[PDB]
């Protein structure tokens, strides 16, 4: 799960 | 204390439920437990709180009534008033420490705490105020509230963003992995703020908004918040932190646009689900011309796949996602078409329902 | 296996949903098994204890087989489809392919010949509506024991007498009896469902009248409905005698509205120990008083206008034992029969000898 | 709670 920031 | 009043059942049923929305839950604290009872001016108030958040109702007295207050046990003061039959006259009164309740022939004495001891949110100034319809201020959270974090480490994200600019009120919620943000007009002008309302008053605020031709008056503290419908009065502390600013995770230049029905786009997403893995559920987008293929597989090694007709002359590619995000994302789109807007395999998704752009939705895919 | 078959979802979500009820240790009582033969689709679900049958007629072209595949993933799949589907289904080796529209899935087997089943002979039969069944069940349920080492209370007796069929269930402390003349003549014969069994037999029958027959062996019980079949094995065990624990000549009387005095009790309880439960009742002078309270000294009382014969006495209860009784009786008026504080009561309807329990009081 | 049997 990549992330927003 | 002298407090007395009369009222009948239900006058007092709504305002019970309202007002014991904050109560746990985990017990804390044997007076957060206890609703006050306050009778000034021809007015029974009720508070309940959490120490973070208090639902104030008032309800009017016709009947012959004495001041005072006191504290009460809500579950079982609000079980008694249920329990009675409908139409009943509830009397109330204090005798010394007990609180008795008579209504016909059926009367209960309740142990109380005194109403010098209730913790209720301390005095705090209005710094902006305004006025929006009920439905405003409902559209704007169910149009978020699903991104909101959920016991993150990063207590600001627990909660949503509530940003005035211009003439618009907007909500924002990110729990590091999806954002939404959705902005409505509210007809007059603003100051720029942004303050952070934790997820428990968020969601209580959305479950006090059911009347009628009634607007919603807001009050935004430094520290506090407050809402007015009708008769009940919402404050809740707000959260100290920084929020993400939602225009820097916006994708930038996504020059690949996808559009779809948002139903069999849902329920291919549903189906698919069904053979992903339970733990990560992860699922497998393929676009191609006005092609979408949906595929899912577990390690019992079943698979899924879904294909459906879709707008798309992009470049072909291949995301991964959390089924669950993209199907909270196409659950709050009640619309027809949804638009995607993509980059590359390894970049966010915004989605948002092709007829409107009042909400956005980002969403960062799965490594697959 | 050959097996393969089209049919319409909405002829076979009811099915999966039923054979589905004894699902909740081995990977292969997590499946359905799934049997094509002479134009029929059968599908069964086990939890060992009990099984659950469901025939669907095939009018499209098939082919005869058998597997077994996962039940909520296939079941998840039919009911995700959209209305009207044509849901067609063939085996590859050891996984099964689903396939309705551009929709397409792979599910993974276990053969049918592991699959466990539950042969055995009749030697009681009748034939009753689903509805008399359902609710001789619903009627005596809530009183079945739940866990108790004495295993033979874990469920329902099923007893025949002359023209009538019978429910009886007891925990040890109250009981619930319910009959019902079904215009046949009966062996005098009694046997002890399974809890488990009982509550899914009671939720596949539905409020109808087709006609449900039932088979009795030495060690199993049988319900055919329509298109649906339960089996469960019984429990092997000696019951309580009902008979034995009614008050038998009770000189006290009581006469009240159900609604009235369910509702008394129910707003009693809030103030009684929540893990005890009691309440006292007196009763004297045509009027009855119900009196809680609790460990914080919180107190209710109910006064409530009866119509009471007998000597005035004083009598505890668990509340949430006599809130059971008033919940299922759903009448107009109730009576109790009593006799003193230290014996059972009986509840039934004023109007109705049909069904009645007996709960057993309480020294507070 | 008395016993029923």
């Amino acid at each position: 799960q990549a992330d927003l920031f | 204390s002298h407090m007395k009043f009369t009222v009948e059942r239900e006058h007092l049923l709504k305002p019970l439920q309202q007002v014991s929305g904050p109560l746990g839950g985990r017990p804390t604290l044997p007076i957060l437990g206890n609703l006050l009872l306050q009778v000034a001016d021809g007015t029974l108030s009720l508070t309940g709180t959490d120490l973070e958040m208090e639902m104030v109702a008032r309800v009017a007295l016709v009947q012959p009534h004495e001041p005072g207050a006191t504290t009460v046990p809500a579950r079982k003061f609000f079980d008694i008033c249920r329990g009675l039959p409908e139409g009943a006259e509830i009397a109330v009164q204090l005798e010394g420490e007990r609180m008795l309740v008579r209504s016909g022939r059926s009367r209960f004495s309740l142990s109380t705490l005194p109403a010098a001891d209730f913790p209720n949110l301390d005095d705090w100034q209005s710094e902006v105020e305004f006025t929006l319809p009920q439905a405003t201020m409902k559209r704007l959270i169910e149009a978020t509230q699903f991104s909101m974090a959920h016991q993150d480490v990063r207590y600001y994200l627990n909660g949503m963003l509530f940003e005035t600019e211009g003439e618009e009120l907007r909500t924002v919620a990110t729990d590091g992995h999806r954002l939404a943000v959705c902005s409505m007009p509210i007809g007059q002008s603003l100051p720029s703020h942004s303050v952070i309302v934790p997820r428990k008053g968020v969601i209580e605020l959305m479950r006090m908004l059911d009347g009628g031709d009634n607007p919603l008056r807001v009050q935004i503290g430094s520290n506090n918040i407050r809402a007015h419908v009708g008769d009940f009065i919402f404050t809740s502390k707000l959260v100290d932190g920084r929020f993400p600013d939602y225009r820097r995770v916006l994708p930038k230049n996504p020059d690949k646009h996808l559009e779809a029905g948002c139903d069999l786009l849902k329920q291919a997403f549903a189906r698919a689900a069904i053979l992903s893995n339970e733990k990560f559920r992860g699922v497998r987008l393929y676009v191609s011309e006005n092609q979408l293929k949906i595929t899912a597989n577990n390690p019992e090694q079943e698979e899924a796949e879904e294909i459906l007709d879709v707008t798309y002359s992009g470049a072909e590619m291949e995301i991964g996602f959390n089924v669950s995000y993209v199907l909270d994302v196409l659950n709050a789109l009640k619309c027809e078409n949804v638009r995607m807007m993509l980059t590359d395999s390894v970049s966010s998704v915004q989605i948002e329902d092709a007829a409107s752009q009042s909400a956005a939705y980002v969403v960062m895919p799965m490594r697959l």
